[PDB]
């Protein structure tokens, strides 16, 4: 109405990217929520550095409307006259046109642009929004913001690109029963009415829009003080106050550890953490005001699992890394998003390893990032680490395994190759140089090149400007060659076109009889290299430290299987996991006969370590799911793997005894025993479940999930389902809530799963943040694999309307179709995609799941007989 | 961003 939409394309605002010549310096931002009305108003004054004659000024805005014709100031101070404003929908712009046009800001003076705006707090988890919780039976409110990547523009009009850094002074007018938080400490509070308070916060350092955050709350708090003397506090519902203790501990330990490690002071005078009762992501690193989903922040040692403990520790550590990597130094464009997320995914492990000594975190990187992303990045529908993004939907899509896990993995390779000492020193220098400014990937290589004089740019570029990774082919124990590793043998290894032609500079490390050597394998050595002691065995890629697979000669592989049978401790736990992971991926890729791979599992009755078991379980999970409906193969695979875990499952027993890693092992090992149909493990789950239903017994924390799942699956009925649903509502602990939702997803009853699906539309029962989690859980159920898939189809229009096509979790939901393995199922997927071809942030996930389902079909055709023979002959 |  006031800035009507116009389809006028003839101007620079048709460009997706903001212009070079318009630049903000300072934001004067005021918001006033009407909490009970689910509305807000605000004005913003922006100081602008103009560089080129322009008759239009434009910036980002979505959903929120401008309410008053905006007003512009010359650097002298005069009022610039305004002819019109109009919204440009296609690129999310509000555009203002001067009668005239004016000239650059030449001195220290700047233009001032001021605009009034009104928006909504309801129906969304992005921008500025309100949600509720219950305290002592009263419904309470809390409002907060969430912006990354392109939602700042929903909160208030701004120059919403990460490189358009400016300084912030924020003020909020709110009811006095509430406190107000932002990025910075509170400067001054003044009474507006006898009812309203205006809270003003002190000036910010230059920062990106996506990091700007404020909240209105009635939360209690748990406090700690850094070595720097700065208050670190976690805000938390009074009811849940006890569950903030652990996160408080970890924040102190990791904050103190990082400041020392990066040799840089934290830029702000305080740091706050707070979990919003309904929160769309896991956590967000807003400078000084880090927001969380409760499952990632709130932990009860009496109720939560070690899995939960580690998740809390890791996400806090992750979010703290961003205070240096991401906040102080930010990427110039989202194409370089890995400079934020990859670095956070790397240092999170260093952080938690300091805080928790016997968690073997450095090894756990293999389980969390390296090996899983090696699956992802073996598909044709992967993408290079540096990713071309041209729409908001494309931007939000690349918050994925490549940015995080491959990013983490190639940094891990880099540190080892370049040595930790020099890696550290290089990071510091990068951090010194670009502080409060923006960097490109090139800027980071050059930084480390100063620390090593090694050819970092030349080597790392190959891991960074093309998708995929290599397999190393072993010829004659000692000669290696490189070839791109793709899961689909039929795929064209040269597509999509890459300047580097899918050859890499691979820093290669190996172990000759306990002694370790190093070589860089040049791209230009087209016919491979030879590794420099009259040897009979060569352990290549120790601890799977490089981002590649090693394919030994078959005879070698055969001797490894024998060596594992004789004395498995010959190899380190990581090395075992790695060899196993490679073998099975190689087999999957038709690069290694499956008999060779399966031979490596024969030793397992004596396997006792976490890492190998995790990668074995991952590999078997895939094979077993491909044979679910095969009445012939399944029992035989079940029977075998049941026999292989049985000793360790029995040995560890159904009880929380031992150190961290041991307790995690028991969880996954007992779970696998249950999965494989071990009658005695299932009976343990059923017995405990039956006891839990008596309403007193508090289950051992690391067994709960297994007990809810297998307990419900084996003896669940309407009575226990209803009970479990009540218990889910009643517990305050989000970590317990989540386990209970998985439990409810486990019942073997179509009617009850149908009720559960219907609950997804009920926001009094399932929170908006949790809908996709629940859908995914149901999809794992033997009945619900198809129910969830059908439901998202029938309710696609409803989901799009509720979440929008820009929602990451909605785009990814199609991956529930991953276990599909027939031409029928593939046709269903394709028909549904063709009916709803606007995929938004789901465009890549659709590509990926189709490639996966196609590979499954092929895989069955190629391998069913081979895998049959191995099992038939054995059993 | 953790994506959860
Ligand atoms: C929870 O799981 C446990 C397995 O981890 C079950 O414990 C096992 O029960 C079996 C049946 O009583 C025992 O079988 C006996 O095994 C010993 C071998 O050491 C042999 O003497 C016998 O062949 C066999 N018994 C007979 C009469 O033939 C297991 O030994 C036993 N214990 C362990 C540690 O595995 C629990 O029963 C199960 N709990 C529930 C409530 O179901
Ligand atoms: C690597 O895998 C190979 C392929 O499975 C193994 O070689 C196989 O060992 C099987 C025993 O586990 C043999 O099964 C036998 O098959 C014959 C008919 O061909 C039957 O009469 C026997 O009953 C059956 N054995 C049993 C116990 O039921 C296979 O014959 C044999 N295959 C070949 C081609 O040699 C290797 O042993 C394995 N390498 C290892 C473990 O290091
Ligand atoms: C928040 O609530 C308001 C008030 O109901 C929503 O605005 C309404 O939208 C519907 C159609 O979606 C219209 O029929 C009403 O006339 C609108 N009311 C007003 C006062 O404009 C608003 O859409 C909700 N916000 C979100 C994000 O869903
Ligand atoms: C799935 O759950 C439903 C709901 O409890 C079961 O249906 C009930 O069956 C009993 C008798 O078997 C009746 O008394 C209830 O009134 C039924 N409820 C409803 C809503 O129909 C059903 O038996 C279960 N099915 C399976 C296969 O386990
Ligand atoms: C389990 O809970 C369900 C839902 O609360 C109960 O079924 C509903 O009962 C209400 C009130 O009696 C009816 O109006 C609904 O039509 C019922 N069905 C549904 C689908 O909502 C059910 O009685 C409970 N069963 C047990 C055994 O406790
Ligand atoms: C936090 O640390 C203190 C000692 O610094 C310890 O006594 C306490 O148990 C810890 N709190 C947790 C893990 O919740
Ligand atoms: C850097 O850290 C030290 C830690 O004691 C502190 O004294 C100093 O003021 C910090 N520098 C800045 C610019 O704040
Ligand atoms: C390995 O490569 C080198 C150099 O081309 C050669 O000397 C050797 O014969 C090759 N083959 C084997 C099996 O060692
Ligand atoms: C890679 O090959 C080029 C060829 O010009 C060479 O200059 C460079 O030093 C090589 N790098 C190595 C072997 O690390
Ligand atoms: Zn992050």
């Amino acid at each position: 109405d006031i800035c009507p939409a116009s389809e006028d394309e003839s101007g620079q605002w048709k460009n997706f990217r903001l212009p070079d010549f318009v630049n903000p310096v300072h934001y004067d931002l005021h918001v006033k929520p009407l909490l009970e009305e689910d509305t807000y108003t605000g004005t913003v004054s922006i100081s602008i550095n103009l560089s080129a004659p322009t008759r239009y000024l434009w910036l980002h805005l979505r959903e929120t409307r401008i309410t008053r014709l905006p007003e512009l100031k010359r650097p002298s101070g005069d009022q610039v006259q305004v002819r019109r404003c109009f919204e440009y929908k296609k690129q999310e712009y509000v555009v203002v046109e001067a009668e005239e046009e004016l000239t650059p800001s030449s001195g220290d003076g700047l233009y001032l642009l001021t605009m009034e705006f009104a928006g909504w707090l309801n129906g969304s988890l992005v921008g500025f929004y309100r949600t509720t919780y219950t305290e002592n039976g009263r419904v309470k409110s809390i409002a907060a913001t969430d912006h990354e990547p392109t939602d700042a523009r929903k909160s208030f009009p701004c120059f919403d690109e990460p490189n358009k850094k400016a300084t912030y002074t924020i003020s909020i007018t709110h009811p006095k029963e509430y406190g107000a938080l932002s990025n910075m400490p509170v400067a001054k509070e003044e009474s507006v009415d006898d009812k309203w308070t205006r809270t003003t916060f002190e000036k910010s350092v230059p920062m990106s829009t996506y990091l700007v955050c404020f909240a209105v709350h009635q939360f209690d708090s748990v406090k700690r003080i850094s070595n720097s003397g700065k208050p670190l506090t976690i805000y938390v519902q009074p009811e849940q106050k006890h569950t903030a203790e652990y996160a408080a501990n970890i924040t102190k330990s990791v904050f103190d550890y990082f400041e020392e490690y990066f040799a840089m002071n934290y830029s702000l005078p305080k740091l706050d953490k707070i979990a919003i009762p309904d929160f769309g992501t896991g956590a967000m690193e807003n400078w000084g005001l880090i927001t969380y989903r409760e499952t990632n922040l709130l932990y009860d040692p009496k109720e939560s699992a070690s899995s939960n403990q580690q998740r809390v520790a890791t996400v806090v550590a992750h979010e703290l890394v961003h205070q240096w990597f991401g906040n102080i130094v930010t990427m110039d464009w989202w194409e370089d998003l890995w400079l934020n997320e990859g670095f956070a995914s790397f240092f999170e492990f260093l952080g938690v390893n300091h805080a928790e000594t016997d968690w073997q975190m450095r090894d756990q990187m293999l389980l969390e990032d390296v090996l899983p992303v090696q699956e992802d990045d073996s598909l044709m529908s992967s993408h290079p680490i540096i990713v071309t993004v041209t729409t908001p939907d494309e931007i939000t899509s690349v918050f994925d395994g490549i940015s995080y896990s491959k990013g983490s993995s190639i940094l891990r390779m880099l540190e080892d190759w370049i040595k930790p000492e020099n890696f550290q020193k290089g990071c510091q220098m990068y951090l010194e140089k670009y502080q409060f400014k923006n960097a490109k990937t090139s800027d980071f290589w050059a930084a480390l090149e100063e620390a090593s004089r090694l050819p970092v740019k030349e080597v790392m570029d190959t891991w960074t400007r093309q998708m995929g990774y290599p397999v190393l082919n072993v010829n004659g124990v000692k000669n290696i060659t490189q070839k791109r590793f793709l899961l689909d043998p039929r795929a064209n290894p040269s597509q999509p076109p890459s300047d580097l032609g899918y050859t890499w500079n691979i820093p290669v490390k190996w172990t000759e009889d306990n002694i370790t050597s190093s070589v860089l394998f040049n791209r230009s050595e087209k016919e491979g290299i030879t590794l420099n002691s009259g040897n009979a065995f060569l352990k290549i890629n120790p601890d799977h430290i490089g981002f590649y697979r090693v394919n030994y000669e078959v005879a070698t592989w055969d001797s490894i299987a024998t060596a594992l049978s004789l004395n498995h401790k010959t190899f380190s736990s990581a090395d075992r996991a790695s060899l196993i992971d490679d073998a099975f991926a190689l087999a999957r890729a038709q690069l290694l006969d499956y008999k060779v791979a399966l031979n490596l599992t024969k030793y397992l009755k004596r396997e006792e370590n976490f890492l190998p078991w995790q990668r074995v379980i991952s590999a078997v999970t895939y094979i077993i799911s491909m044979f679910e409906d095969d009445k012939e193969l399944y029992p035989m695979i079940e029977e075998y793997f049941q026999g292989q875990v049985k000793p360790i499952a029995d040995s560890l027993g159904w009880n929380d005894a031992g150190d961290h890693v041991t307790k995690l092992l028991r969880s996954s090992v007992l779970g696998f025993a249950c999965k494989m149909g071990d009658r005695e493990a299932l009976n343990n789950a059923s017995s405990l479940f039956e006891q839990w239903l008596n309403g007193t017994v508090s289950l051992p924390v690391n067994l709960r999930l297994l007990v809810y799942r297998y307990g419900m699956q084996n003896s669940g009925n309407e009575i226990s389902w209803n009970y479990t649903l009540e218990q889910y509502q009643k517990t305050s602990l989000a970590q317990e809530k989540e386990k209970l939702l998985y439990g409810l997803a486990s019942v073997k009853n179509v009617t009850l799963l149908s009720r559960y699906l219907d609950l997804l539309k009920d926001t009094n029962l399932i929170k908006t943040q949790d809908v996709f989690t629940v859908i995914r859980y149901i999809s794992y159920n033997s009945y619900g694999k198809n129910m969830a898939w059908n439901w998202i189809q029938l309710n696609w229009d409803y989901l799009v309307n509720r979440y929008t096509l820009n929602n990451r979790n909605l785009g990814r939901i199609v991956t529930i179709a991953e276990p599909f393995n027939t031409e029928l199922q593939l046709w269903q997927m394709e028909s549904f995609f063709a009916k709803y071809p606007q995929a938004g942030a789901g465009e890549k996930p659709r590509e990926q799941v189709l490639e996966t389902v196609k590979n499954n079909i092929e895989w069955l055709k190629q391998h069913r007989n081979t895998i049959r023979e191995w099992f038939f002959n054995l059993l | 961003x953790v994506v959860d």
